[PDB]
This record gives C-alpha cells, sequence and structure tokens, in this order.
DNA sequence: GGGAGTAATCCCCTTGGCGGTTAAAACGCGGGGGACAGCGCGTACGTGCGTTTAAGCGGTGCTAGAGCTGTCTACGACCAATTGAGCGGCCTCGGCACCGGGATTCTCCA
DNA sequence: TGGAGAATCCCGGTGCCGAGGCCGCTCAATTGGTCGTAGACAGCTCTAGCACCGCTTAAACGCACGTACGCGCTGTCCCCCGCGTTTTAACCGCCAAGGGGATTACTCCC
C-alpha cells in the first residue's frame, strides 16, 4: 500500500487552512465551557449567541498570533518541534506574564 | 441647501457634528472641522474600497466578502502599521512558509 | 545617566533638523528623552538575555536581536 | 420599530463613485461600519486633549490636522491633509 | 470539567492554521492554563460592566467595549 | 552629521550589563544604534508636532511627557 | 425643571430536550529522520594597559521668544418653523457555492 | 529518473436567498436673527539656552594575546506521524416553558 512521507501533509495541511477561513473548535463544547465559566462568578448569566463567536474569533485570533510567534521563536531556536519552554518563553518575552 | 451640497463634500456634516455635540468632549466647536474630518473619512475609505476591489479583481469574483478587505490591509506595510494593532472578525491568516521549514532536496 | 549628553542633544538636534529647521532644546526635556530610552533598551536586553539563555548561547547577535523586535513587531 | 442610523447609503454611493460594477456583502458593510465609529471616536480623542493640554474649549480644524499629522505617519498623511485643505477651502468659498 | 470539549485534533487544526509545522504533544496543558487566564480575565471585565448597566442579558456589544480597553479591539459589532 | 557614532562601544556594553547580558558580539552595536535611531526619529517628529501646534518654537517638559506617554 | 426609580407587558429572545445521523476524536502500531549527547576546532571575544580627546563644569552676554494682560468683536450657542434627506416594510432576480467527473498536476523508487 | 495513484481544478447544471431598489413616512438639518463671549492681536516683561572658552580628566581605543564554547560532523533512538479502526457527541429542528429589555405612564429630588 501507498503511504506518504511526514512533512508533505502538514504542508498541504498548513495550506489548505491558511486558505480557510471557517471556525473548527466546535461551538457546544465552547459554549458551556464559558457557561460553567460564568457560572463560576454570578449566577444565572445569560449569553448572546454574538457575544459568544465574538469571543471565539478573539480567541482565535490571539492563538494564531502566539502560535505563529511560537514558530518563528522556533526555527529562531534551530528546531522544528515545539516544547512548552518556548510557551514561558514566548508568554515572558511578550509582556503578558511578568 | 444642504452643507454636504455646498461643501463638496459627500459624508454627512450634520451627523457627525451632533455626534461631537453629545460626544461632550468640548463646549465650542469649528464650522469646517467636520468637513475636513468626513474628508479624510471619504479619502480612507476610498483607499480601503480601491484595494478591496483591487482584490476583487484579482480573485474573480464581483462581491465583496471580508478575505478582500483582509488581503487588501494585510499586504500594504502602511496599512500592516495603523491595523497591526487592531484583529479583524473573520479575519484569517496570510499564507506565509519559513525557508527552512521548505522540503530542501 | 550613563550615556554621555552633549552628542546625545546633537544627534537628536540633527535628527530634528530633518523635520523642521531651527529648535531650541529645553534641558529637562532632553534628560527626559535619554531617562525614558535608557529604560526601553535595557528593557530589551534583558529580552535578549532571556533569548539567549533560550537558545543555549552566551553571545548575543543581530539576529537574535530582531527576533525579538518581531517579537515586539516594529519595523 | 427603533430607529438606528447607518452608514450604507454614504459609503454606497463613495464606492459607486469609485468602483461601478462591484457588489459588497453585509459583512464587509458592517465591519468598515465599526471601522468609521471607531476611527472617529479616538480621532474624537486625540482632538480632545489636544484641545485641553492647550487650555482651549473651542474644537477648531487646525487641532484635527494636527491630529492627524500626529497619528498618520508618511506621505499618505499629506495626501490626506492636502485634499482635506481643498474640501475646507471649497467649503469656505461657497456661497 | 468541558474543557476537555477543546479536543486535541482542534488544537491539531488550529495549529496548522497558526502556522506550527511540528506538534508535540505537551503544549495542550500549557494552552489550557493560558487559555483560563485570558478567559477569566474577559469574562470579568465584561459580567462586571454587564452589572454596571444593571442588566442581566450579556450581549456581544460590552464584550467589544471589553476588547477596546485591552487595545486589540475586534470589528464587525457596533463598535 | 554622521553623530550616530557618538554613543560609544563601552557605553553600550554598560547597557549590556545593566540589561545583564554576558558577552557580546562585535556586530549588535550598530544593529541597537540603528533601533535608538529608529525610535528617536519616531519620538522626535511627535516633538516637533508638539512644538509646532502650540504656536511656539522650542520643546519644553509637558511636550516630552505627552509624547512618551502616547505610546505607553 | 429635567434625571431617575417604580409598575405591567409582551413578544421576541434564551435555553434546553429529545430522536437521528455522521464525519470526526482517539487509539494502535511500525517507523525513520531530526533532537540531542559527544569531540575538534579556531576564532572572535574578554581583559589589560599606553594614549588621547572630547569632556565636566564654571563664567558671561543677551536677546528674543516664552509668559502674562487689555479688549472687543467676530464667532458660536440656541431657539421657532420647515422639509426632503434619509429611516424602514416588501419584492424580485441574479451571484455564488453545491454535485460531479474528467483534465491537470505532485510524489517516490525502481 | 516515469508511471500508479491520488489530490486539485474547473466547467456543465442547479437552487436559493439576500442586495438592491420601490415606495411610505418622519423628524433632525436648515434659515435666520440675536447676544454672550473668549481668544487674536498688540504690547510689556524677563530669563535662561545657546555660544564661546578655558582648566583639568575619566573614559575610550586599539593592539596583544589566551582560550571557551557555538558550530560542524558523527552516532543514536524514540516518539509522535500516516494509516486504519472504532465509538461519539454535534447538530438539525421542533416544540415549549418562560423570562426580561424596552415601552408607556406616575411621581419624586437636587
Amino acid at each position: 500500500p501507498h503511504r506518504y512521507r511526514p512533512g508533505t501533509v502538514a504542508l498541504r495541511e498548513i495550506r489548505r487552512y491558511q486558505k480557510s477561513t471557517e471556525l473548527l473548535i466546535r461551538k457546544l463544547p465552547f459554549q458551556r465551557l464559558v457557561r460553567e465559566i460564568a457560572q463560576d462568578f454570578k449566577t444565572d448569566l445569560r449569553f448572546q449567541s454574538s457575544a459568544v463567536m465574538a469571543l471565539q474569533e478573539a480567541s482565535e485570533a490571539y492563538l494564531v498570533a502566539l502560535f505563529e510567534d511560537t514558530n518563528l521563536a522556533a526555527i529562531h531556536a534551530k528546531r522544528v518541534t515545539i516544547m512548552p519552554k518556548d510557551i514561558q518563553l514566548a508568554r515572558r518575552i511578550r509582556g503578558e506574564r511578568a | 441647501k444642504t452643507r454636504s451640497s455646498r461643501a463638496g463634500l459627500q459624508f454627512p456634516v450634520g451627523r457627525v457634528h451632533r455626534l461631537l455635540r453629545k460626544g461632550n468632549y468640548a463646549e465650542r466647536v469649528g464650522a469646517g472641522a467636520p468637513v475636513y474630518l468626513a474628508a479624510v473619512l471619504e479619502y480612507l475609505t476610498a483607499e480601503i474600497l480601491e484595494l478591496a476591489g483591487n482584490a476583487a479583481r484579482d480573485n474573480k469574483k464581483t462581491r465583496i466578502i471580508p478575505r478582500h478587505l483582509q488581503l487588501a490591509v494585510r499586504n500594504d506595510e502602511e496599512l500592516n502599521k495603523l491595523l497591526g494593532r487592531v484583529t479583524i472578525a473573520q479575519g484569517g491568516v496570510l499564507p506565509n512558509i519559513q525557508s527552512v521549514l521548505l522540503p530542501k532536496k | 545617566l550613563l550615556i554621555r549628553k552633549l552628542p546625545f542633544q546633537r544627534l537628536v538636534r540633527e535628527i530634528a533638523q530633518d523635520f523642521k529647521t531651527d529648535l531650541r532644546f529645553q534641558s529637562s526635556a532632553v534628560m527626559a528623552l535619554q531617562e525614558a530610552s535608557e529604560a526601553y533598551l535595557v528593557a530589551l536586553f534583558e529580552d535578549t538575555n532571556l533569548a539567549a539563555i533560550h537558545a543555549k548561547r552566551v553571545t548575543i547577535m543581530p539576529k537574535d536581536i530582531q527576533l525579538a523586535r518581531r517579537i515586539r513587531g516594529e519595523r | 420599530k427603533t430607529r438606528k442610523e447607518s452608514y450604507a447609503i454614504y459609503v454606497y454611493k463613495v464606492l459607486k463613485q469609485v468602483h461601478p460594477d462591484t457588489g459588497i456583502s453585509s459583512k464587509a458593510m458592517s465591519i468598515m461600519n465599526s471601522f468609521v465609529n471607531d476611527v472617529f471616536e479616538r480621532i474624537a480623542g486625540e482632538a480632545s486633549r489636544l484641545a485641553h493640554y492647550n487650555k482651549r474649549s473651542t474644537i477648531t480644524s487646525r487641532e484635527i490636522q494636527t491630529a492627524v499629522r500626529l497619528l498618520l505617519p508618511g506621505e499618505l498623511a499629506k495626501h490626506a491633509v492636502s485634499e482635506g485643505t481643498k474640501a475646507v477651502t471649497k467649503y469656505t468659498s461657497a456661497k | 470539567d468541558n474543557i476537555q470539549g477543546i479536543t486535541k485534533p482542534a488544537i491539531r487544526r488550529l495549529a496548522r492554521r497558526g502556522g506550527v509545522k511540528r506538534i508535540s504533544g505537551l503544549i495542550y496543558e500549557e494552552t489550557r492554563g493560558v487559555l483560563k487566564v485570558f478567559l477569566e480575565n474577559v469574562i470579568r471585565d465584561a459580567v462586571t460592566y454587564t452589572e454596571h448597566a444593571k442588566r442581566k442579558t450579556v450581549t456581544a456589544m460590552d464584550v467589544v467595549y471589553a476588547l477596546k480597553r485591552q487595545g486589540r479591539t475586534l470589528y464587525g459589532f457596533g463598535g
């Protein structure tokens, strides 16, 4: 049988996902997640769907930004693999965590 | 009759003027200041829709989706300077791959 | 301050000549320029210290220096 | 039903002044309506604290031109102040 | 907990969207922890100025306000 | 003219120890000079703008306070 | 003398629950190429000391542009009336993605 | 290195729903006059930044020189990656209990 080499599949994936724009995370796990998180502060918090999808798109913006910073930091570190020490370094040098 | 016709302008002076008045920034206002601000507005939005139409002729589409606007704002260095601080709802990301990540064979 | 004064006023005047001819400068404003610029460049060198330590290196070079400028994002 | 002010018709006749045969969906009009709103309150912000830093309670256009030269860089700022200058001169030269 | 609904192939898809070529399996817990940090920060600000308006239904408008105090505002929602 | 070399390399190395960096290569210095020249060109452009609008021709203390607090 | 809390209400909005189903989560498993330990090296880089040079600070001129004021006069608020620019219900036909399947174009190793 | 195989693309046919006009309405821009006003222009004051210079000096520079470790190269190994398989909960949608944001009046307060 045929089995493709790794890396070409990742190249096709990165091209078809940087071409695409659709929300990939499912709306109901995130909706029950933000329901449980809103239950922590005050009870009976009611969400419009617009706020949920706006926070969702904001989360895509921040995660794609920090992934691209992670990629440039990792190729700056002469590696293709990612490690969590890159995550704490990228969060500290961004200044979001003191 | 309207001040838009006398100004040679096309955005409403009165609407942005009443937005200034209920914005309570200060007490007195000039006359040609909302005219100048409006003129800057159709200049900048005309450049944005010009680049959007450029993207429309680029991708054989005649109805504009904000893909056109994101491609318009993220290839210009000035628009990347001014709108790099701001994210876009349904924005997405440009195709950009590193040199080392290419299959160097 | 450790960076020295009068070439800093001279360079600020020389650059301001490219913007508008013949400006005159108060001393305290230029001192504010000096202390603020000292603060930001100190900050960028603990940034490059963390970059070099995370790169398993002890000597910095401008390639590492620039990736930090795309971490902040300026050009 | 309630009334909401909108800028669809205005940039609509702007774009038919510029692009004759191009359509635009609702999302692009909404994001540019929020864009023109956002640039309005921010530039009202710089106009406000240039008014109050110069101990002035009156908005004059000179502050707005100063505000846009203080924020917008490059030769695009020179084009913007030029077209706005001709706009205010054909405003002040009107009958 | 409902953070397990954020599945790891969704993380893979968003990482390929995010430009990561090679992915290890140790990033998910860090991503979920920082997701807690930002999302409880934003929702505490949003519900705070929701109850400042004396309402109990949370819309997208005060969400856009809570984003524009951060300085990275989001367009298309009346902001 | 040509006063970017006035920032001496031991002053930069004192900026390196108060920045905490142990070892410096020779190529660092002109890069840091370019970075400080870019940031100074950014701030003096706003200083000239505040000077021009205030109907004056000198830069004062509140002008540099505003110019430094605008970017954060 | 207008902002603000108080009282019904209602119809559109919120939330969810239950039946079907379906591409997707996640696991199993060989595997092979890049992360990473280890050695050679050599070179740039740290330090150290003679030499210079701009430098740190005082001393004075000074004038001309910043700082404060008189004023009054053009300039902005504002208020009665109007209407046409500019808001909304309704209708229609075309832009564009879906279904599909053959032409077109990467991929590897024999 | 070329063909089997599989992904891609693009055009024939199609259905759909919303973009854009069509008309009805309606209310803030518009006219114009008036009157408070505050800052534009002129004028007096003043003071310190800039320029120039001289006595004395901490620091920079540049070559000599020893060498420590980033990088090149070698060797290892293991850990998620591509493919296959199996459950799975996300989602259409229909209904439904009900809930509450904004819409009117009523009346009070600094």
